[PDB]
């Protein structure tokens, strides 16, 4: 299960490029894969406890929305 | 080439010149008399023509001390020693100050009735004497300014004419700014306006220009579509005043012998209190009686406002609607059909297209007065533009804001902070009952009304010098 | 211009110590946008006969008011959120702020 | 053989992502790695399609702003070139690292 | 909003329209700092240095 | 002036349809900030003595060129990525531009 | 009061007061002679004053063909119908054209070398007659424009005086356009000012004023730290010509006697193309040759020409250093070190702190040459702000530029686009040898310098009438 690897090298450059970089040196892609990985495990976490509690085996949008309400990175849109 | 009676034109005289069919004008060979405004300076054939402004542009009670030396000093109690402001030496409202008589050789004022035989006011504006609400207000001004220097010479016995001539004055200028910035302009734009137009107060730039511009004296004429046709005087309990309770503006213009011998201010002022004003609509901008009917009874014949209006913005040589538009980052519309979706009236664009051709030809208070409304404002999106932009511009680049530091101390300023017009109507009047908050909102009696006595009044304590 | 001065001056000079006649009275106008005239520089639109503005012919003001302004009293529209004071109070600002002199 | 400078087309795509709204991340690689995260919390778990869209645009707009952090500490460097360094940096002073 | 779609010749309001409507107020800004708007986009900006 | 036209007019006059006037010759300059002057109009900085700008006294412009404008003639280094064609096509641009007149 | 032999200080006259120890000027009651430019409008108290621009604002080429009806006709060659322009009736350059002959009752040429009695040449300008570079210059326009009609006139036989002449002015016009827009200002303002100020054109904006800033007719002055000493003469091998190769500008001012008598145009051109300019510097802003002895033959006293243009900016009423950069955008200093750190020069921030007292004080000219140069320009950050504005706004406010769609047909751009200087020397002049591509880049012989048959000519068969 490598899966850290579908977020491609091109689309890093496409997110860099929206954030305004002109030059991407060849060892930043997987300082991303890791900086994601790490953002998307503490997220997913506090979705699935979120979860656990509400005694339910399906991650709905409402807990995504309440883990990165949780960690000052309000979501508009889902809820 | 005298222009109030002869229809050639000859500078300066540019007159109106009368469509076929006109209602109320049936002889084409007359003409809506009309005088050019002054150049800059006369006779140049490099410079553009401009226009001169005759009073200072900032927000200093200028209406009331005057913009000349001469003026200003002929404006004051030179008797004494207690800095006053001269008062009328032959009447007064029911024990209070009038505005002095003022001595000129042609004198409509005389004109409206031929048997008062009561001249013009003098006050540090030529046009105070139009219309008696403007005098109602020049007077209360008036008053307040010599309440403030008598209550000022108590606290400090030391100061002389001067001195509380100066202070009093800046009291008023103060006063002036903070009722026209808190209480006028949120009206006026609107808080969306308000908000991107005029921010929070920093401090003085000394790089903003201060002037007025030209086309600034062409939009703030936005309300003369707020003015009714009537003038509305009440008692005390705010009841229709017998006789005359309402009187058709056509006959009080220049009649200032209503002022005098009718009951003096406070009918007036309560009537400005107790009288809704007149909603701006696309299909109703302007009455009759300033349209038809403007300066009859001192005038060889009737004045039309609007007309007026627009004859001055070509006379100025301002630019069209389409221009403004550009200048205020506004898209400009090019057919009858973007014209429509602009003004939200298809109807009114298909006139306005039938009359100018395009809308780039259309000028300025026009297009301005045409487009609807700001949501909680009264005037459209190009006026609301040029009004804030000019009022951002007085305010950032006055040296003497009241809020600008070193101008009044801090206890000073939350003293000043706590005004209100309605406790100046208080003070100032023998008017009782008084609206509430928002002077300009409240117009229904006695819903939005209150006793004078629970206004707090101007503490004056923080001005006293040891 | 004084160095201190605790008051406005009377005419309104030196209260831009800078460029002192800033907005002070019988001063010429600040021009936002070029101005536009009939032949350039003073003459206005609609002085000569058959001059056209942009492409069009100019619009009687006289006229534009009788087809658009033009409205019958009775059908007047109070208004529930304002007062007189308004109006009053707006001219009053308008008399502090600008004047524009014509020949007598 | 029309060969463009090696900067002109990283400002043309700058310009082109700048001015777009969708998701530069393809949907299905983001869902498994979301799914593969997930298994180590709780076996046997199933996600509404909300939640993965939500979850995507949580992702891309910190990567976004990261990557603008990360543009300002490499021109307080004087470069023009994104280095991890810059990335640890911001993460750093940003308190995520810290 | 309904400004930032008439500027970009729009008859309705999409998420793009309201992320630049905030992004471009300095105080909606402040208030809604730590808030990601869903279809928003970025506001467009590249540093002088970059420009050749 | 004429609504369709193929050249330029010698004076510049009608190049801006909208105000003719607009870049046209012998008119007045376009003044981006406004004019500081030692009296607010007409009278320029140093021509009373004893008159300061901002707080301070006004320098000589003789003194100014002699104090930081004057260098050794025998220093002087040339411009290996100019020629003196640079310089003068920049006064003969110049020269295109503007042209402030003085009296006789 | 003449101002030329007085030294009082009434109207129009604003002589320079000499400092104490003037390394030049031993009498302290003399004074370098200052003529006030003209006001827009004389005589009035009301106006602030402006000066006059007595020059058409666009880049047409006014420097040729004139500003004003009659000058403009007195300018042609108008004894026969080939739409030329007048040549001199007495001398010739090797059988090529002159500027014909100006009648001055008094002619500054005329002192500068009283035997040989050669006056002021005419052209659209009157400073032609100073330099013989510029004098250079107007020939080669001249020159330029008489083939660009003759050739017209081969193409097209059925084109009458007028058509040929308004089709010529109007290619010149182009080519001056395209010289100045894609070889002179990117080497002024660097590249990244270049980008910043004037992107790419994209169409015309009728509502871009296209006139001439007051302040810029001091701000692009910076060209007086680009003056040579001295003027040099190469003859055909790039060699100095004998006699004097060398010859001191002193000598030069006005001295229309050497152009007419000493080899025309070629050897100056030249010398223009195969020498290096000065390079601006912080400690060697202005040579000592236009600052002690400028117009030292015609006037009576030598003249300085940054104090007269330190004068001039105060005569026009200039603000100050400080009030600029923040119209720029750009920081303001306050304080010695602040100002260190804008110049990147301590020293120089003393000297100018010691001089003046304020930043605010400093004159445009003074500070704008005073700051440090951008990478690959020749101006500081303010000067190439303001140049960059001012050219910005005269190719979007210019209705017949080059570019804009309606003046030129796809192939008649599709051939001004190869159009370049050293072509047009080549073609006006005897010069077998010209600079490489960016003529204001290549100084120096023989590496930057090719045979000329190589350089592609202009084509014409676009303009063919069908
Ligand atoms: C053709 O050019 C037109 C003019 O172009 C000017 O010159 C060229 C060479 C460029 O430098 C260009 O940038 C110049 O503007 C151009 O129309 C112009 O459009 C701009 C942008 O819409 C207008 O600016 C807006 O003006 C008003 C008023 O503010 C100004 O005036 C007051 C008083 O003088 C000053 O105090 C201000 O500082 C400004 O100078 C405002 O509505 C607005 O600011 C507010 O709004 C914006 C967004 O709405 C906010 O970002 C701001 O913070 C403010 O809240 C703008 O400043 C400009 O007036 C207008 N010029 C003219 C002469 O009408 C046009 O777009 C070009 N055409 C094409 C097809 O590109
Ligand atoms: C005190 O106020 C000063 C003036 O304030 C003005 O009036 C008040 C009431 C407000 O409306 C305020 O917004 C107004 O600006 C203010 O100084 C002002 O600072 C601005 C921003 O620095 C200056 O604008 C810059 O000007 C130049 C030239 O462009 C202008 O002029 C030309 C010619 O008229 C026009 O064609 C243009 O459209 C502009 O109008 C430029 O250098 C610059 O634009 C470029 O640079 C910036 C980066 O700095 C880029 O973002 C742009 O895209 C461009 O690349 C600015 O437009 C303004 O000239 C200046 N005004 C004056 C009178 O000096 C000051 O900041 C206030 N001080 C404090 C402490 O608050
Ligand atoms: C009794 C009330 C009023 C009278 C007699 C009146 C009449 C006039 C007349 C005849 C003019 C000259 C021509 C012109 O309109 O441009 C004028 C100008 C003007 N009006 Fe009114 N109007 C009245 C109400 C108002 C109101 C309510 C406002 C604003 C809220 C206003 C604002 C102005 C301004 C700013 C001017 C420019 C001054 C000038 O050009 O001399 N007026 N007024
Ligand atoms: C042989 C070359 C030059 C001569 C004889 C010369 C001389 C003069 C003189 C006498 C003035 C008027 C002084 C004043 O009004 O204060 C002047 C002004 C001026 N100069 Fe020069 N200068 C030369 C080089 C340059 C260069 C290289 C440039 C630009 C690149 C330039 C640009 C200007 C401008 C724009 C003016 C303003 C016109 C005016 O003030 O009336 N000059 N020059
Ligand atoms: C001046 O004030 C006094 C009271 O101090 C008053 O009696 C007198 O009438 C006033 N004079 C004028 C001209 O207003
Ligand atoms: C004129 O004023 C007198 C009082 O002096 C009053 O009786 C009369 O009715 C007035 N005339 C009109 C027409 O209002
Ligand atoms: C006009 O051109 C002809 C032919 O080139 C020439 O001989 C003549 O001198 C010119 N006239 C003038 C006044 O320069
Ligand atoms: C003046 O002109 C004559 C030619 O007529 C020339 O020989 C002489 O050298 C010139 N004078 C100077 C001082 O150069
Ligand atoms: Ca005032
Ligand atoms: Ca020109
Ligand atoms: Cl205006
Ligand atoms: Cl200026």
């Amino acid at each position: 299960r490598d899966n850290i690897q579908g977020i491609t090298k091109p689309a890093i450059r496409r997110l860099a490029r929206r954030g305004g970089v002109k030059r991407i040196s060849g060892l930043i892609y997987e300082e991303t894969r890791g900086v994601l990985k790490v953002f998307l495990e503490n997220v997913i976490r506090d979705a699935v406890t979120y979860t656990e509690h509400a005694k339910r085996k399906t991650v709905t949008a409402m807990d995504v929305v309440y883990a990165l309400k949780r960690q000052g990175r309000t979501l508009y849109g889902f809820g | 080439v005298n222009c109030e009676t002869s229809c050639v034109q000859q500078p300066p005289c540019f007159p109106l010149k009368i469509p076929p069919n006109d209602p109320r004008i049936k002889n084409q060979a007359d003409c809506i008399p009309f005088f050019r405004s002054c150049p800059a300076c006369p006779g140049s054939n490099i410079t553009i023509r401009n226009q001169i402004n005759a009073l200072t542009s900032f927000v200093d009670a200028s209406m009331v001390y005057g913009s000349e030396e001469p003026l200003a000093r002929n404006l004051r109690n030179m008797s004494n020693q207690l800095g006053l402001l001269a008062v009328n030496q032959r009447f007064q409202d029911n024990g209070r100050a009038l505005l002095p008589f003022d001595n000129l050789h042609d004198d409509p004022c005389l004109l409206t009735n031929r048997s008062a035989r009561i001249p013009c006011f003098l006050a540090g504006d030529t046009r105070s004497s139009e219309m008696p609400e403007l005098t109602s207000m020049h007077t209360l001004l008036l008053r307040e300014h010599n309440r403030l220097a008598t209550e000022l010479k108590s606290l400090n016995p030391r100061w002389d004419g001067e001195r509380l001539y100066q202070e009093a004055r800046k009291i008023v200028g103060a006063m002036v700014q903070i009722i026209t910035y808190r209480d006028y302009l949120p009206l006026v734009l609107g808080p969306t306006a308000m908000r991107k137009y005029l921010p929070t107060y920093r401090s003085y730039n000394d790089s903003v220009d201060p002037r007025i511009a030209n086309v600034f004296t062409n939009a703030f004429r936005y309300g003369h579509t707020l003015i009714q046709p009537f003038m509305f005087r009440l008692d005390n309990r705010y009841q229709p005043m017998e006789p005359n309770p309402r009187v058709p503006l056509s006959r009080v213009f220049f009649a200032s012998w209503r002022v005098v011998l009718e009951g003096g201010i406070d009918p007036i002022l309560r009537g400005l209190m107790a009288t809704p004003a007149k909603l701006n609509r696309q299909n109703q901008i302007a009455v009759d009686e300033i349209r038809e009917r403007l300066f009859e009874q001192v005038m060889r014949i009737g004045l039309d406002l609007p007309a007026l209006n627009m004859q001055r913005s070509r006379d100025h040589g301002l630019p069209g609607y389409n221009a403004w538009r550009r200048f205020c980052g506004l898209p400009q519309p090019e057919t009858v059909g973007q014209l429509g979706t602009v003004l939200r009236n298809l109807k009114l664009a298909r006139k306005l297209m039938e009359q100018y051709g395009t809308p780039n030809n259309i000028d300025i208070w026009m297009g301005g007065v045409s487009e609807p409304l700001k949501r909680k404002g009264r005037v459209g999106p190009l006026l609301a533009c040029i009004i804030g932009t000019q009022f951002r511009k007085l305010r950032d680049g006055d040296r003497f804001w009241w809020e600008n530091e070193g101008v009044f101390s801090m206890q000073q300023r939350q003293a000043l902070a706590q005004i209100s017009l309605p406790r100046i109507i208080c003070d100032n009047t023998g008017i009782t009952t008084v609206s509430k908050n928002n002077i300009f909102m409240s117009n229904s009696y006695p819903r939005d009304f209150v006793n004078c006595s629970t206004l707090p009044a101007l503490n004056l304590a923080s001005w006293r010098e040891a | 211009c004084p160095e201190q001065d605790k008051y406005r001056t009377i005419t309104g000079m030196c209260n831009n110590r800078r460029s002192p006649t800033l907005g002070a009275s019988n001063r010429a106008f600040v021009r936002w946008l070029p101005a536009e005239y009939e032949d350039g520089f003073s003459l206005p639109y609609g002085w000569t006969p058959g001059v056209k503005r942009n492409g069009f012919p100019v619009a009687l003001a006289r006229a534009v008011s009788n087809e658009i302004v033009r409205f019958p009293t009775d059908q007047l529209t109070p208004d529930q959120e304002r007062s007189l004071m308004f109006m009053q109070w707006g001219q009053l600002l308008d008399h502090d702020l600008d004047f524009t002199p014509e020949p007598a | 053989p029309h060969r463009y400078r090696p900067g002109t087309v990283a400002l043309r795509e700058i310009r082109r992502y700048q001015k777009s709204t969708e998701l530069l991340i393809r949907k299905l690689p983001f869902q498994r790695l979301v799914r593969e995260i997930a298994q180590d919390f709780k076996t046997d778990l199933r996600f509404q399609s909300s939640a993965v869209m939500a979850l995507q645009e949580a992702s891309e707009a910190y990567l976004v702003a990261l990557f603008e952090d990360t543009n300002l500490c490499a021109i307080h460097a004087k470069r023009v070139t994104i280095m991890p360094k810059d990335i640890q940096l911001a993460r750093r002073i940003r308190g995520e690292r810290a | 909003a309904g400004n930032a779609a008439r500027d970009n010749k729009k008859t309705r309001i999409i998420p793009r329209h309201l992320q630049l409507a905030v992004r471009n107020d300095e105080e909606l800004n402040k208030l809604l700092g730590r808030v990601t708007i869903a279809q928003g986009g970025v506001l467009p900006n590249i540093q002088s240095v970059l420009l050749p």
